[PDB]
């Protein structure tokens, strides 16, 4: 469908078992915000937008309720057919040009995610300090993509995904 | 966002039209439902209007909405004494998908039953404290309470919802120097009022 | 302030299972033409959809007939969803988006650097996505041997593009990377002297 | 239908009260409101479904729990005097225009159980003045000296409860408004014809239902424990 802009509003995603949900807004491909369903807090991708607009997190909670509900019914309606897994693909690239002795951000882009539960990690050893994951994004084909971010001090790295539609975890080296 | 209702108590004689007013402050309110609460039960939805709507009719009850002045009114025509209740104004921003309604503090509407022939009198009842009954007075009497503790006056009863046959709006005074001639000293009595 | 409103998901009456619901607003020429499309998805298969062109729900798989038939019957739901094209799309574009997404402008950083060789023009951290990046050699537009990445989406409301020119450096030549973008009053021109 | 339990409860500071609410409309949202004069109807907690629970506008001092779609509970772990009130429960559908309320529960939380008295009740026969003057007769019933104000009055005319000709106060009244522990009184009236009253075969009774302490409660004074009870006063038609 042709358009200048597309706002994708009120994206609700629920999955059982696990009781996992997500409520996000997007504009033109970019996440405006999500609702934190445990802190019940609207958290914006850019704090600056949170200072210029608002969204009552409760309208997210109620919508997740509906979508939990609907999920219960359709589960049964189709006689409980289960979700069919997919193989995700990762692509690692840097945010700015890389300059040793200069701080840089390294982005991992996983796509063809479905269902939306992945472990996205990373020397030959795990690393946890200073990573930001994004929320799940929406694809025209109803699989998801997600980006992870690692902050490096360029010196002289691999991105590890554990999904279900992958028999052994896939590590895309840099 | 506060909803503010006026007046706090309204008293009306059967057949009048009651006007209950409500105003709000949040411009984003677009749904305005009125809830009626009878004594002893909990409120039920009486009647509601949306913001895209100028007036909402429903039998003897009508809501008048004014968006510009952020003002709202419930009219009750042909006030039956069975309409005696507390009435609450509410409003939600329906776009916020939150499910919470903001509530006025409600106005108490007491409807007086109508008297075929007024006959103001003050009677002395028998004990088997002693009690004095002021009864059968018309629209131009306001019963004020006693200037004396130790004298108790109840002014506005509410008829049983099921009363069919003997509806009146008397006042009762009781105490332990107390006779029925003086009992209603501090309220405005009609001049030709019976004292047997 | 000004506020984002979302649609109302319509309700219905190991092995894993997935539900997803979305409201898509399609703006062309600001709010001159809006299309509103709302989708209900079970296990990656879309099964119900409303579309403001149709003006009414439709089932997209045979799981959907119950709900599309149901929601079409009860007007408190169908009229509401029809009106979400204004109460959600038009309201959000005209309100919060105008104060946020549509007002955002971050200009790009451009740096050239050598890698028969090839220079790379690194243009990063900009928004929105419209950008033109041309090479000049001694002041002549070089379109042969120049190759750019596609627009790369950073996920943090910033784009980047890298334009590689194949070149041979002869002492004296000037290669300039030339960048036009809505955020720049005048274009950016960054030179590399051989 | 939306029903709450218990409908009346007495409690002392420091105790743990639990109001419970059940609903059978297959509604998804449930709410717990509170009603006090000068404050209207305030939201304490609510819930969009089982397992979840939201903080309303005055959630302090209460915790809520929605174990089941049909069940919402409201718990006061340390009851306070300030939590004395009338509590209302509600429900509604997703995006519902209507709230559906329960019948309410009166709850009194008191610093001590010493001041919980039942009502003393009396019927007052109609004056002959009113009879001869109106061919109407009005009985007046008085219930005095009770605490708290969880009371309900009824008129019984020869073994069947009667409603025509009855009007009673909608709320009790403080005997000594200066005191903070003042006892309360309610009044009522029943008007019948004079022909009906003077037939001394008709009897008239004023029955007042008081709610107080329960079986499992604990009473530490010599007086009879003010159980939840009924007090009645009676009078016979005459000449």
């Amino acid at each position: 469908i042709e358009a200048d802009h597309v706002g994708t509003y009120g994206i609700s995603v629920y999955q059982s078992p696990g009781d996992i949900g997500q409520y996000t807004f997007e504009f033109d491909g970019d996440e405006l915000f999500y609702v934190d369903l445990d802190k019940k807090e609207t958290v914006w991708m850019l704090p600056e937008f949170g200072q210029l607009a608002s969204f009552d997190p409760q309208g997210g909670l109620q919508n997740i309720a509906v979508v939990k509900h609907n999920l219960g019914v359709l589960t049964k309606r189709s006689n409980s057919t289960p979700a069919t897994n997919e193989a995700p693909q990762a692509t690692v690239f840097p945010k700015s040009p890389v300059l040793l002795g200069q701080p840089n951000t390294l982005i991992c882009f996983v796509d063809n995610i479905f269902p939306p539960v992945i472990n996205i990690t990373w020397n030959s050893k795990s690393v946890a300090d200073g990573v930001y994951e994004t929320s799940f994004f929406v694809n025209r084909d109803y699989s998801f993509h997600k980006l992870s971010y690692l902050t490096f001090i360029p010196s002289d790295y691999d991105c590890k995904v554990e999904h279900w539609g992958l028999e052994e975890p896939v590590l895309k080296h840099w | 966002q506060q909803v503010r209702q006026s007046p706090q108590s309204l008293t009306v004689w059967e057949g009048e039209t009651a006007i209950l007013n409500c105003s709000y402050e949040n411009s984003a309110f677009d749904y305005f439902p009125w809830y009626q609460q009878f004594p002893g039960e909990g409120p039920a939805l009486l009647i509601a209007i949306r913001s895209v709507s100028d007036k909402k009719e429903d039998g003897r009850f009508t809501i008048f909405f004014n968006k510009r002045e952020k003002k709202l009114s419930l009219h009750i025509t042909d006030s039956q004494p069975g309409d005696s209740a507390t009435y609450f104004c509410a409003a939600s921003v329906t776009g916020a998908n939150t499910g919470k309604l903001t509530f006025g503090h409600g106005t108490i509407l007491r409807v007086h039953p109508n008297i075929q022939n007024p006959d103001p009198a003050v009677y002395q009842l028998r004990d088997s404290k002693s009690v004095c009954l002021f009864t059968d007075f018309d629209s131009q009497t306001n019963v004020s309470q006693s200037k004396d503790s130790d004298v108790y006056i109840t002014d506005k009863c509410v008829l049983d919802m099921r009363s069919m046959d003997f509806k009146s709006n008397s006042a009762v005074a009781w105490s332990n120097d107390f006779a029925c001639a003086n009992a209603f000293n501090n309220s405005i009595i009609p001049e030709d009022t019976f004292f047997p | 302030r000004v506020s984002y409103y979302g649609p109302k998901t319509s309700p219905v009456q190991e092995r894993h299972f997935v539900y997803q619901f979305m409201g898509e607003c399609y703006f062309t020429n600001g709010t001159q033409r809006i299309r509103y499309v709302t989708r209900y998805i079970y296990n990656r298969e879309e099964y119900v959809r409303y579309d403001s062109d149709v003006g009414e729900h439709r089932a997209v798989t045979e799981l959907g007939r119950p709900d599309a038939e149901y929601w079409n019957s009860q007007p408190e739901i169908l009229e509401r969803t029809r009106a979400e094209l204004d109460t959600v799309c038009r309201h959000n574009y005209e309100g919060p988006e105008t104060h946020t997404s549509l007002r955002r402008l971050e200009q790009p950083n451009v740096v050239i650097s050598l890698s028969h060789n090839t220079l790379v023009c690194s243009v990063t951290d900009f928004y929105p996505a419209k950008i033109k990046v041309r090479w000049f050699r001694n002041g002549q537009e070089e379109t042969v041997g120049v190759s750019s990445t596609q627009l790369i989406r950073n996920g943090d409301w910033t784009f980047q593009v890298l334009v590689m020119l194949e070149m041979t450096p002869r002492r004296g030549e000037v290669y300039t990377c030339h960048v036009e973008h809505p955020s720049l009053k005048s274009p950016i021109t960054v030179e590399w002297r051989a | 239908a939306v029903t709450q339990s218990p409908r009346n409860k007495v409690a002392v500071t420091g105790g743990k009260v639990t109001l419970s609410c059940n609903q059978t409309n297959n509604h998804n949202n449930m709410y717990w409101y509170r009603q006090d004069t000068g404050h209207g109807l305030r939201l304490i907690h609510y819930s969009y479904g089982a397992g979840s629970t939201e903080k309303g506008d005055i959630p302090d001092g209460y915790k809520a729990s929605r174990p089941s779609q049909e069940n919402f509970s409201l718990i006061l772990e340390l009851a306070t005097p300030s939590q004395t009130s009338v509590y209302f429960c509600a429900s509604g559908d997703f995006w519902g225009d209507t709230l559906y309320f329960g019948a309410g529960t009166r709850l009194s939380v008191l610093e001590d159980l010493k001041n919980v008295f039942p009502p003393e009740v009396a019927v007052f026969e109609p004056s002959e003045a009113e009879i001869s003057h109106t061919q109407k007769a009005t009985l007046v019933c008085l219930a005095t000296g009770f605490y708290p104000d969880h009371v309900e009055l009824s008129w019984w005319v020869n073994g069947k409860e009667v409603h025509s000709g009855v009007c009673t106060d909608p709320q009790p009244l403080k005997e000594q408004p200066a005191l903070n522990d003042s006892r309360y009184a309610l009044s009522s009236r029943l008007r019948v014809s004079a022909t009906f009253w003077q037939n001394p075969r008709n009897h008239f009774r004023c029955q007042v239902q008081f709610y107080g302490l329960s079986e499992n409660d604990e009473w530490t004074q010599d007086r009879a424990k003010p159980v939840t009870q009924i007090v009645s006063a009676e009078a016979w038609g005459r000449a």
